[PDB]
RNA sequence: GAGCCGGUAGCGGGCGUGGAUCCCUGGAUGUCCGAAUGGGGGAACCCGGCCGGCGGGAACGCCGGUCACCGCGCUUUUUGCGCGGGGGGAACCUGGGGAACUGAAACAUCUCAGUACCCAGAGGAGAGGAAAGAGAAAUCGACUCCCUGAGUAGCGGCGAGCGAAAGGGGACCAGCCUAAACCGUCCGGCUUGUCCGGGCGGGGUCGUGGGGCCCUCGGACACCGAAUCCCCAGCCUAGCCGAAGCUGUUGGGAAGCAGCGCCAGAGAGGGUGAAAGCCCCGUAGGCGAAAGGUGGGGGGAUAGGUGAGGGUACCCGAGUACCCCGUGGUUCGUGGAGCCAUGGGGGAAUCUGGGCGGACCACCGCCUAAGGCUAAGUACUCCGGGUGACCGAUAGCGCACCAGUACCGUGAGGGAAAGGUGAAAAGAACCCCGGGAGGGGAGUGAAAUAGAGCCUGAAACCGUGGGCUUACAAGCAGUCACGGCC
RNA sequence: UGCGAAUGCCGGCAUGAGUAACGAUAAAGAGGGUGAGAAUCCCUCUCGCCGUAAGCCCAAGGGUUCCUACGCAAUGGUCGUCAGCGUAGGGUUAGGCGGGACCUAAGGUGAAGCCGAAAGGCGUAGCCGAAGGGCAGCCGGUUAAUAUUCCGGCCCUUCCC
RNA sequence: AAGCCUCUAAGCACAACCUGCGGGAACCCGUACCGCAAACCGACACAGGUGGGCGGGUGCAAGAGCACUCAGGCGCGCGGG
C-alpha cells in the first residue's frame, strides 16, 4: 500500500538502463548498454490532513492530485460521524452513479 | 432423540462387573459422549432407581487384524453406578 | 402390510404422542439390546426393524412440524 | 440382470451332459447368471463327520447351470424364445413358439 | 417384475406379485473437524453468553435455538435490520510480480522468456469488443479464432538469434447503457438568491459530426424489438420393445461336422463346456418421464428504438490531452523512433475543439481520447460416452490386486511390489503314517506334475538314476585325426 | 521391431562356505514336573552377579506391550512345551492426584493503529501460553489385572439454597 | 498476574456482603503396562543415548568413593568338548 487514495496511482516496476559511449547522432559509433535492472517508481505521495465537519481527516495522496482533496472538501452535506468521514467523502463522492 | 435409552447401551458382563451387584454397584456400557451427570438421570429414569454415585471410564479399541487388513474395534465408555441404600436393579440380576 | 399400516396409523396421531411412542420403542429397543447382549435371549431382526420403525416415526414427527 | 426364466418355470436343458432333459427350475441366481434346475444337474460333494449326518460321508446336490444352458418349456412345445404383449395396464411373457402361456 | 437382507459364505433370524431387493428424481435425518463463523485450540477437543426446554433441579448436566469478522444498503448515529462476501476446484483464462540453467561453441547487451514459478481474481469458459482504428485504396469498417500473407517487413554485440501488421480466404455474428448541456423534484449549506452543492426522474449518446435551447414542419395507426421475463418442443438424469433351428454325429462339453430349414432396416460385438445371424445378452429399427436439470430452438410479452429545415454557439468525460524527464509494450536493442501505456514536473481547449497516417513542417486524408456493458465463433478436461494398423501385468496410469497404501523421511516430500485352479468347487468324505506340516490310498474331474506355494511353466540354479570317462599329467578347455567302450 | 556387455535397469539363483558369526568373560550344576519332542518352559536345591543398582517411585516418549485361556507357522540370532509372538476374553473407577470450566512468563496472537506490488509484515490494550504462581486426602484392605480413584476409618474444599 | 485483604465507585441499601450452622449441588480428560530400557531415541530383544526422587547395613578419616552385603533384581536367548 504505497498508493494514492485519490488517483489510484501505485508503484510501477521500471528498468534502470546504463549506457556508454557517444550518441550515433553526435557522430559517435552509438550508445551501448552496460546494464539493465529492475527498480520501481513510487508515486510522490503526501499527507493532506484536513478538517471536515467536526473532524480531522487525513488523506494519503500523490502530490499530484493534492487539489482533489480540497475539491472533496467543497463537497459538504450532513456528516456528524467519526473519522470515516472520507469513506463517505471518497469514491462515493468521486464517482457514484 | 431425548435419549435416555440412547445413553445406556448394554450391561457389562464379567466376573468383575458381577462382583459389584453385591454392593449397590451396577456397571454399563454407555455412550462415549455422556457426562456423569446425564448417566445418572438416564439410569434414574430407565430403572426407576436412585443413583447416588457415578464412576466412568473410557475403554480404547483393541486393534485387530483379519489378516492383511488391520483396524480397531470402537472405543467404548463404561459407567459404574451406585444405587441408593437397599435399592437394586433386577434387570441386571440374571 | 404391517409397515404400510404402521406408517398410516402414525400420521393422524400427532406429535406429542409421536414423541411418546418413540420414547417407548427406544426403551423397547434398549431391552432388545440387553437380551442379545446376555445372549441366546434374542432372535434378531427385531433389533433391526425396531431401529428402523423408530426412524419411520421420527420421519413422520418431522413432517408434522415442518 | 434381465434373465429369461423364473423360479416357477419348467425348462429344458439345451446343452451339456444333461442336454435334452426337462425339469423345473428349483432356484435362480441372478448374480452368477445361473439357474439350478433339479434334479437336472447333480453332483457329489464329500462332507465331514461333524453333526447331522455325523457318519455321513457324501451328499448329492444340484449344481447351478449357466442360465443360458436352459430354455423355457412352452406349455405344449419345448421352443420358444419369448415375447411381450401389453393390453392394460402392462406386463407379459408369451411364447413366440408360438403362441402360449407362462403365466406359471 | 421375482427375487432379496452390499463385497460375504456361514451361524442365528427375516422380507417379497397386498409388487420386495435394485435403478432414477425429490425430500428428510445428517455426530465432530474443516472458510469454520460464540470463544479457545496441539483440526476432529475444550470453555461459554443469551432465550427456551428436560431431571428433585437453585447449584450440576443434557437438549433446541441464537451469538465471528468484513462490505453494501437504507435507518433518528444509536435499539438495529436486510443483502452479500469469505473457502474449494483437473486443466484452461486474465491480471500483479517474475528467474536461471541454457544459447551466443568464452561473456556482459542479447537469448532462454514474459517461460518456470509465486500472488490476486474470474468463470464454465476467461480475455477482447462496437474505432480519438487501420494505412495508401477516396480503401476498409467492433471483438475473438483458424488458414494465408511470411520466416515477408523489419529487429539484431546487423552476432547467436528474434519476428510483426495491412490485405485475402474462412468461422461466428450485435450491438448497447451512460457523463455533460437543459428541464424538473427532494434535501443540505446558507452573506432566501434568477445561489451554490449533493440525491432521484426526465432528457441526450454521435463523425455523411452529434446533442441541448428557440422557431417552423402534421408529426397521426405506426413499424422495429431485446442480451430481460413467461410458455413450449427438444436434450440430460431410470428404462422398454426388438426378427429367425431343429435333428444326427464325434466329444467331458457342439457353437465343430453332417442333413434339411429359416431371419435380415438386425452378418457390430460379447457370452454359453470348443468354432453359434436364428440358445443367452445384444445389434438395425423403434418407444419412453410423475419428478429435478437444461432449453442457444419455437412462441408470446415487456424493456428499448424510430423525423425534416432554420437560428442560437449552451454541452460533448481533467491533473486529462499536450510538452519534457524516467521506463514498459510493438518486429523496433536509442535508432531518423513515431504509435499505445505511465512513475515524475509543467499543464490546456469543447468543432473554428482534439488525436492519427513513423522525427519535424506544409498540404491532403482518417478518427473523435480521458465512463461502462455486450452473446457467438475460442482454450481446457476433474467428469460421462464412442472409437483405435494404443498397451496387455518389467507393458499400460505410480495403482488391473483395499495405492498415493505399505514402507522411508522431523517435514515439505518420496513411494513399491502384488493379476490367471476348474466348464463347474465337483476345494478332495473316510482310512493310513504324522504332534502338526506334509504325504499315501480313496474320491472328484476330460485332465490333479489343473490340488488351491494351483494355466502355460523357459533359463540360470539344486538334485536322483543311467551311459561313456578320469587318480604320472599342465591348462582360453576347443578343434582335426585315429582308436576304444555304450 | 532383433542385445552380451552400458560399475546398465527389474527379478531370480549361484560363489565365497557349512566359512565368519550367533552381540559384553556376572557362571553355572543337579533333582523333580510337563509335553509328540526339553541344555533352553515350571518347581526345588546348590553356585555366581548387581545393590547411589543391574533395586524402587515419577515425568517424557511408546500405545495393549498389561492379566488369563488356548496355541508354535513365523518373529526369538540355537532350542522352545516359553514369550514382549498368533487367536480370544478380560483389565485402567477421583469434588481432594495431574490437566482443564484459575493466573500470568518468554514468546505467540492481536479490537486501535501503522507499513507493505499481491502474498504479507508490524502493533497498544486484550487474549493464548507453564515442569513457575494459586488450589481441598491421609493410613490400610481389596483384584488374575486398578486403586490417594473401589472399600474401611479419620479429615477437608467450592458452588447453590 | 490471579487467588487473598483493604479502600471506595456507579449502584443498591425489603439488596448486597461477612460469620456460623444446616440441607443440597460438585463437569470434562488422564489413570493398563514399559520407562537407564527386549516396550523410549538408535533399520536389530543394538555393550551407545535418556530429566526428577528414594537408594538400607558393615568397614576403610569423610563420602553418593571402594569392597562385601539387605530388600529387591539378575547369570546378559546357542550349546558340548
Ligand atoms: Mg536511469
Ligand atoms: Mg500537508
Ligand atoms: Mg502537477
Ligand atoms: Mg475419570
Ligand atoms: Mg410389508
Ligand atoms: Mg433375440
Ligand atoms: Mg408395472
Ligand atoms: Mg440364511
Ligand atoms: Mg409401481
Ligand atoms: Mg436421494
Ligand atoms: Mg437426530
Ligand atoms: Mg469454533
Ligand atoms: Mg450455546
Ligand atoms: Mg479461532
Ligand atoms: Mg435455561
Ligand atoms: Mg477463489
Ligand atoms: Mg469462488
Ligand atoms: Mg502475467
Ligand atoms: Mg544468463
Ligand atoms: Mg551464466
Ligand atoms: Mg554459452
Ligand atoms: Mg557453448
Ligand atoms: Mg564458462
Ligand atoms: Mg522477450
Ligand atoms: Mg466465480
Ligand atoms: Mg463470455
Ligand atoms: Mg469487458
Ligand atoms: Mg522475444
Ligand atoms: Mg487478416
Ligand atoms: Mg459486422
Ligand atoms: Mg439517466
Ligand atoms: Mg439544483
Ligand atoms: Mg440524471
Ligand atoms: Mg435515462
Ligand atoms: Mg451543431
Ligand atoms: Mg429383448
Ligand atoms: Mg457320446
Ligand atoms: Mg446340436
Ligand atoms: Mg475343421
Ligand atoms: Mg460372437
Ligand atoms: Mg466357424
Ligand atoms: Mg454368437
Ligand atoms: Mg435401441
Ligand atoms: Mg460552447
Ligand atoms: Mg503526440
Ligand atoms: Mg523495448
Ligand atoms: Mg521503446
Ligand atoms: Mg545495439
Ligand atoms: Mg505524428
Ligand atoms: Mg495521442
Ligand atoms: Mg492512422
Ligand atoms: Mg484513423
Ligand atoms: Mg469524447
Ligand atoms: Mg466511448
Ligand atoms: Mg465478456
Ligand atoms: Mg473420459
Ligand atoms: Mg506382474
Ligand atoms: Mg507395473
Ligand atoms: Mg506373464
Ligand atoms: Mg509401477
Ligand atoms: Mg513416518
Ligand atoms: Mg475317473
Ligand atoms: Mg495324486
Ligand atoms: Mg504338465
Ligand atoms: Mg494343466
Ligand atoms: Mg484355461
Ligand atoms: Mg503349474
Ligand atoms: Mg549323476
Ligand atoms: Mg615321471
Ligand atoms: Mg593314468
Ligand atoms: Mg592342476
Ligand atoms: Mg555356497
Ligand atoms: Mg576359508
Ligand atoms: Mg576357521
Ligand atoms: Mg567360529
Ligand atoms: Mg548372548
Ligand atoms: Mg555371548
Ligand atoms: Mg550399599
Ligand atoms: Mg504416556
Ligand atoms: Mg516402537
Ligand atoms: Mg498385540
Ligand atoms: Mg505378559
Ligand atoms: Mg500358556
Ligand atoms: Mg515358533
Ligand atoms: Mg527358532
Ligand atoms: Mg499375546
Ligand atoms: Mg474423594
Ligand atoms: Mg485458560
Ligand atoms: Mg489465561
Ligand atoms: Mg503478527
Ligand atoms: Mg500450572
Ligand atoms: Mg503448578
Ligand atoms: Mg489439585
Ligand atoms: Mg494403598
Ligand atoms: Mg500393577
Ligand atoms: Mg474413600
Ligand atoms: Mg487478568
Ligand atoms: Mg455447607
Ligand atoms: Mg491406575
Ligand atoms: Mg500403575
Ligand atoms: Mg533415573
Ligand atoms: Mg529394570
Ligand atoms: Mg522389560
Ligand atoms: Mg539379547
Ligand atoms: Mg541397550
Ligand atoms: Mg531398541
Ligand atoms: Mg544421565
Ligand atoms: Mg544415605
Ligand atoms: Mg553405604
Ligand atoms: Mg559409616
Ligand atoms: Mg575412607
Ligand atoms: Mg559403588
Ligand atoms: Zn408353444
Amino acid at each position: 500500500s504505497k498508493v494514492c487514495e485519490i488517483s489510484g496511482k501505485r508503484p510501477i516496476v521500471a528498468n534502470s538502463i546504463q549506457r556508454r559511449g557517444k550518441a550515433k547522432r553526435e557522430g559517435g559509433v552509438g550508445k551501448k548498454t552496460t546494464g539493465i535492472s529492475k527498480r520501481r517508481q513510487y508515486p510522490n505521495l503526501q499527507k493532506v490532513r484536513v478538517r471536515v465537519a467536526g473532524q480531522e481527516i487525513t488523506f494519503r495522496v500523490a502530490a499530484s492530485h493534492i487539489p482533489k482533496v480540497y475539491e472533496l472538501v467543497e463537497r459538504a452535506k450532513g456528516l456528524k460521524l467519526e473519522g470515516l468521514s472520507p469513506k463517505e467523502i471518497k469514491k462515493e463522492l468521486l464517482k457514484l452513479l | 432423540m431425548k435419549t435416555a435409552y440412547d445413553v445406556i447401551l448394554a450391561p457389562v458382563l464379567s466376573e468383575k462387573a458381577y462382583a459389584g451387584f453385591a454392593e449397590g454397584k451396577y456397571t454399563f456400557w454407555v455412550h462415549p459422549k455422556a457426562t456423569k451427570t446425564e448417566i445418572k438421570n438416564a439410569v434414574e429414569t430407565a430403572f426407576k432407581v436412585k443413583v447416588v454415585k457415578v464412576n466412568t471410564l473410557h475403554v480404547r479399541g483393541k486393534k485387530k487384524r483379519l489378516g492383511r487388513y488391520l483396524g480397531k474395534r470402537p472405543d467404548r465408555k463404561k459407567a459404574i453406578v451406585q444405587v441408593a441404600p437397599g435399592q437394586k436393579i433386577e434387570a441386571l440380576e440374571g | 402390510s404391517e409397515v404400510r399400516k404402521q406408517l398410516e396409523e402414525a400420521r393422524k396421531l400427532s406429535p406429542v404422542e409421536l414423541e411418546k411412542l418413540v420414547r417407548e420403542k427406544k426403551r423397547e429397543l434398549m431391552e432388545l439390546r440387553f437380551q442379545a447382549s446376555i445372549g441366546q435371549l434374542s432372535q434378531n431382526h427385531k433389533i433391526r426393524d425396531l431401529k428402523r420403525q423408530i426412524a419411520r416415526l421420527l420421519t413422520v414427527l418431522n413432517e408434522k412440524r415442518r | 440382470v434381465k434373465m429369461h426364466v423364473k423360479k416357477g418355470d419348467t425348462v429344458l436343458v439345451a446343452s451339456g451332459k444333461y442336454k435334452g432333459r426337462v425339469g423345473k427350475v428349483k432356484e435362480v441366481l441372478p448374480k452368477k447368471y445361473a439357474v439350478i434346475v433339479e434334479g437336472v444337474n447333480i453332483v457329489k460333494k464329500a462332507v465331514r463327520v461333524s453333526p447331522k449326518y455325523p457318519q455321513g460321508g457324501f451328499i448329492e446336490k444340484e449344481a447351478p447351470l449357466h442360465a443360458s444352458k436352459v430354455r423355457p418349456i412352452c406349455p405344449a412345445c419345448g421352443k420358444p424364445t419369448r415375447v411381450r404383449k401389453k393390453f392394460l395396464e402392462n406386463g407379459k411373457k408369451i411364447r413366440v413358439c408360438a403362441k402360449c402361456g407362462g403365466a406359471l
